[PDB]
C-alpha cells in the first residue's frame, strides 16, 4: 500500500499503539481506507444496521470491478491508437505491479504482460524468480523471459524432454503381443497430442528466437545420445506449429512443406507416387 | 443458568468468522465484554481476518475510473445490485419495526428519497403492502412531496381532497394528459363502490352546470368504463342517477343490458315498444357509450347470435338513438323530429349486412354505398369496429388490404373520428408477422404512415407527431420516421405552426434527406 502512497497494518497498529484516544484514532483509518464517495459515508452505518458488513458489498463490487479491470486490459490491448494505449497499458503496469505480491492483480498484470511485445526486463526476471509468478504468468511473458534470455527455457524444457524420452523408453519396452494392435499404430499427429510436445509449441507460441532455442538444445542432445526420439520431436513441434498454422515457422521454414508431405508417407507407412 | 457459554460463543462466531469487524458488531462486544472471558484475543480475532476488501475496493475502483470508463457506470452497477439486495431480502416485519421504533424514518430515508431509484424501490415495496406502517407512511409522504388507494378511501376527506385535486389536474389536462391524471384518480374511484357511489354523484351534480359540465359528465363516463374494468357492474347507479326513474320499463331495461354487458331481443324489444308508442321516453336516456358499444358488437361482429323479426328492430332503436332531435323545453321534450331517422336505419341495416356476411372485392363493389353512407356517424363507427376486429385478425394483411382505405372517407368527413382513427392505426403501425416478412411489416407500416399524414393534415396533428416522437425513441425505425417526413415535406404546405414544428423538427434531426428537408429545417429555424 505504501508503493503508492497509503497506509498499512503496521502503520494502523502505530495509530493505534501509545494513544490516549483509540477508538478516533481507528474511526480516523477507517475514513482514511474507506470507498471515497459522498453517498456511501451515511449509507456506511444503515448497511451495517443489517447485518451486513462494509467489507461484504466491498466484496461484491471488488469481483465486479477486477472483472471490468482484466476486459479493460484486454480492450486497450485490442482499443484507443497504438501509442496511447500502450501508453496506458504500461502505466497501469507501473501502477499494478506493486500489488503483484498482493493476491489481486497478479493476472491482471501477467494480461498487460501477454500483450505488449517487450517490457523492460526487471519484471520478467521477477517472474521467473517468484514460483507463483512461475506458474501463474500468461503464455507471452514467458516468451518474453526466453526470447530475451535462455536460461528459464533450458530448466523447463530439460525435465519436458526428460519425460519424453521416459516415454519412449517406456514404450518402447512395453511387453504387449497381438494381432490387434502395436505400439507403432498411432501416426505422428496421434502422438502430438500428449501435453508435452503441444505445450512446448504453447512455449515457442510463434516465435523464430525460441524454435531455435528448442533446435539448438534437441541437437545436442540428439549429438550426444545417437538417439532418434529428439529427431522424432523436431518433427512433432514443427507439425504441432503446423496444427496452430503457425505462419511464423511454417512459411518461412523450407523444411515445414517436406515434413507435412512425410507426415502423409507415415500416416499410409509408404511413400506413394 | 448463565448464557454466557452460549452467547459469548454467539459473539465469538461473528468475532472468528472471515471479515466481520466492520459492522451490531458493538452490540455483540458489548455483550461479550459485560460477559467477560477473554476480551484481548476477541481485537485479535476481528482483526485477523481482516482481509482489507475495502482498499482492494480503493485500488479496483480507481484503477476502473482511471480507465475512461464512465464512473457514472460503475455508480449504476452498484446501485442495481445493492437495491436488487434489498429487494430479495427486504422484510416488512422489519419495515414495521423501523416504524415501532419510531414513526418517521430517521434521515436515511430522507437522503434516499432525494435519489431517484431508491424513490422507485420505495413506491415498488409500499405499492403491494396497503398495512405496513413505515410503507403506506412513505407512499402517502411521498405522494405530499402514487397515493394509495387504501389510505385514499379509508375516509371522506382524505378521499375527497385528492379527488378534487385530481380531477383539476384532469380538467388542466385537456383531452391528452388525462391518460395520465385520469388513472390515478380513477382507480381511487374504483377501490369501493361507497367511494364510487359518492364519487359518481358529485360528477352527476357537477355535470348540471352548462359551463364545462359536460366534460364531468365525459369523466365520469370515463370512471364508470374502468369501473367496469374491475368487473363492477354501475347500471343501477346511472339508472338512479339519471332519468331511468322517469321510466321504470327503461331503467329495467337498459340496467340490465349494461349490467351483463350484453344486448338481449327482450329488453331491446321492451325499448322498441316504448319508442313506438306515442310517448318515446328521452333519447339520452338510451346515450350511454357502453350500450351503443353493445350495438357495434353485436351488429358488426361475425355472430352474434340475431332473429330477422329482431335485427330491424335492433337497426330502429340504434337509429332512433343517432337521429331523433329532442328540445328541452325546461327539461321538456317538445319538439321531437324523427324526419332524419328512417335513412339513418336504411343506411344501418345495408351497411350491418354486408359487415356480418364477412365481406374484400365486394366490398369495392359496393364502395359507392358505402362512401355514400359512411356520411352517417353512427354508421362510420360500425364499419370502423367491423373493420378493427376484421383487420386485428393475425395476419389479415396476407390476404385481402381495402380496409384501410375506408378510414380515408372517415376521418376526412368527421372531424372528432381522427382520435379513433389514429388510436387504431397505433395497435396497427405496430404490425410483426413471421410469416410477412420484415419487409412486407415495413410496406404496411409504410401505407399506415401514409394514413397518418393524412390524418394529419386535417388537423389531428399534436398526438400524430407525439406518438411519432415516442416510438422513434422507443420500435419505429429510422428508415420508417424518414419516410414520414418524406411524405409529410411531399403533402404540408408552409407556413407550419411552432406546435408542429415542436415535435415534428427534432425528431427530424436524425435525418436530412426523404432536398425538402433542409427547406424545411431552415424555414422553421429561420
Amino acid at each position: 500500500l505504501q508503493d503508492l502512497g497509503v497506509a498499512n497494518g503496521e502503520d494502523l497498529k502505530e495509530t493505534l499503539t501509545n494513544c490516549t484516544e483509540p477508538l478516533k484514532a481507528i474511526e480516523q483509518f477507517q475514513t482514511e481506507n474507506g470507498v471515497l464517495l459522498p453517498s456511501l459515508q451515511s449509507a456506511l452505518p444503515f448497511l451495517d444496521l443489517h447485518g451486513t458488513p462494509r467489507l461484504e458489498f466491498h466484496q461484491s463490487v471488488f469481483d465486479e470491478l477486477r472483472d471490468k479491470l482484466l476486459e479493460r486490459v484486454s480492450a486497450i490491448a485490442s482499443e484507443g491508437k497504438a501509442e496511447e494505449r500502450y501508453k496506458k497499458l504500461e502505466d497501469l503496469l507501473e501502477k499494478s505491479f506493486s500489488l503483484v505480491k498482493m493476491p489481486s492483480l497478479q493476472p491482471v498484470v501477467m494480461c498487460v504482460m501477454k500483450h505488449l511485445p517487450k517490457v523492460p526486463e526487471k519484471k520478467l526476471k521477477l517472474v521467473m524468480a517468484d514460483k507463483e509468478l512461475y506458474r501463474a504468468c500468461a503464455v507471452e511473458v514467458k516468451r518474453q523471459i526466453w526470447q530475451d534470455n535462455q536460461a528459464l527455457f533450458g530448466d523447463e524444457v530439460s525435465p519436458l524432454l526428460k519425460q519424453y524420452i521416459l516415454e519412449k523408453e517406456s514404450a518402447l519396452f512395453s511387453t504387449e503381443l497381438s494381432v490387434l494392435h502395436n505400439f507403432f499404430s498411432p501416426s505422428p499427429k496421434t502422438r502430438r497430442q500428449g501435453e508435452v510436445v503441444q505445450r512446448l509449441t504453447r512455449m515457442v507460441g510463434k516465435n523464430v528466437k525460441l524454435y531455435d532455442m528448442v533446435l539448438q538444445f534437441l541437437r545436442t542432445l540428439f549429438l550426444r545420445t545417437r538417439n532418434v526420439h529428439y529427431c522424432t520431436l523436431r518433427a512433432e513441434l514443427l507439425m504441432s506449429l503446423h496444427d496452430l498454422d503457425v505462419g511464423e515457422i511454417c512459411t518461412v521454414d523450407p523444411c515445414h512443406k517436406f515434413t507435412w508431405c512425410l507426415d502423409a508417407c507415415i500416416r499410409e507407412r509408404f511413400v506413394d507416387s | 443458568g448463565e448464557d454466557d457459554a452460549e452467547v459469548q460463543q454467539e459473539c465469538l462466531h461473528k468475532f472468528s468468522t472471515r471479515d466481520y469487524i466492520m459492522e451490531s458488531i458493538f452490540n455483540t462486544l458489548k455483550r461479550y465484554f459485560q460477559a467477560g472471558g477473554s476480551p484481548e484475543n476477541v481485537i485479535q480475532l476481528l482483526s485477523e481476518n481482516y482481509t482489507a476488501v475495502a482498499q482492494t475496493v480503493n485500488l479496483l475502483a480507481e484503477w476502473l475510473i482511471q480507465t475512461g470508463v464512465e464512473p457514472v457506470q460503475v455508480q449504476e452497477t452498484v446501485e442495481n445490485h445493492l437495491k436488487s439486495l434489498l429487494i430479495k431480502h427486504f422484510d416488512p416485519r422489519k419495515a414495521d419495526s423501523i416504524f415501532t421504533e419510531e414513526g418517521e424514518t430517521p434521515a436515511w430515508l430522507e437522503q434516499m428519497i432525494a435519489h431517484t431509484t431508491w424513490r422507485d424501490l420505495f413506491y415498488k415495496l409500499a405499492e403491494a403492502h396497503p398495512d405496513c406502517l413505515m410503507l403506506n407512511f412513505t407512499v402517502k409522504l411521498i405522494s405530499d412531496a402514487i397515493t394509495s388507494v387504501s389510505t385514499a378511501c379509508q375516509q371522506l376527506e382524505v378521499f375527497s381532497r385528492v379527488l378534487r385535486t385530481s380531477l383539476a389536474t384532469i380538467l388542466d389536462g385537456g383531452e391528452e394528459n388525462l391518460e395520465k391524471n385520469l388513472p390515478e384518480f380513477a382507480k381511487m374511484v374504483c377501490h369501493g363502490e361507497h367511494t364510487y357511489l359518492f364519487a359518481q354523484a358529485m360528477m352527476s351534480v357537477l355535470a348540471q352546470e352548462e359551463q364545462g359540465g359536460s366534460a364531468v359528465r365525459r369523466i365520469a363516463q370515463e370512471v364508470q368504463r374502468f369501473a367496469q374494468e374491475k368487473g363492477h357492474d354501475a347500471s343501477q347507479i346511472t339508472l338512479a342517477l339519471g332519468t331511468a326513474a322517469s321510466y321504470p320499463r327503461a331503467c329495467q331495461a337498459l340496467g340490465a343490458m349494461l349490467s351483463k354487458g350484453a344486448l338481449n331481443p327482450a329488453d331491446i324489444t321492451v325499448l322498441f315498444k316504448m319508442f313506438t308508442s306515442m310517448d318515446p321516453p328521452p333519447v339520452e336516456l338510451i346515450r350511454v357509450p357502453a350500450f351503443l358499444d353493445l350495438f357495434m358488437q353485436s351488429l358488426f361482429k361475425p355472430g352474434a347470435r340475431i332473429n330477422q323479426d329482431h335485427k330491424h328492430k335492433y337497426i330502429h332503436i340504434l337509429a332512433y338513438a343517432a337521429s331523433v332531435v329532442e328540445t328541452w323545453k325546461k327539461n321538456k321534450r317538445v319538439s321531437i323530429n324523427k324526419d332524419e331517422l328512417k335513412s339513418t336505419s336504411k343506411a344501418v341495416e345495408t351497411v350491418h349486412n354486408l359487415c356480418c356476411n364477412e365481406n374484400a372485392s365486394e366490398l369495392v363493389a359496393e364502395l359507392s354505398t358505402l362512401y355514400q353512407c359512411i356520411r352517417f356517424p353512427v354508421v362510420a363507427m360500425g364499419v370502423l369496429k367491423w373493420v378493427d376486429w376484421t383487420v386485428s385478425e393475425p395476419r389479415y394483411f396476407q390476404l385481402q388490404p381495402v380496409h384501410l382505405a375506408l378510414l380515408d372517407e372517415i376521418s376526412t368527413c368527421h372531424q372528432l373520428l381522427h382520435p379513433q382513427v389514429l388510436q387504431l392505426l397505433v395497435k396497427l403501425f405496430e404490425t410483426e408477422h413471421s410469416q410477412l416478412d420484415v419487409m412486407e411489416q415495413l410496406e404496411l407500416k409504410k401505407t399506415l404512415l401514409d394514413r397518418m399524414v393524412h390524418l394529419l393534415s386535417r388537423g389531428y396533428v399534436l398526438p400524430v407527431v407525439s406518438y411519432i416522437r415516442k416510438c422513434l425513441e422507443k420500435d419505429t425505425d429510422i428508415s420508417l420516421i424518414r419516410y414520414f417526413v418524406t411524405e409529410v415535406l411531399d403533402v404540408i404546405a408552409p407556413p407550419y405552426t411552432s406546435d408542429f414544428v415542436q415535435l415534428f423538427l427534432p425528431i427530424l434531426e436524425n435525418d436530412s434527406i426523404a432536398d425538402p428537408v433542409t427547406e424545411f429545417i431552415a424555414h422553421c429555424k429561420s
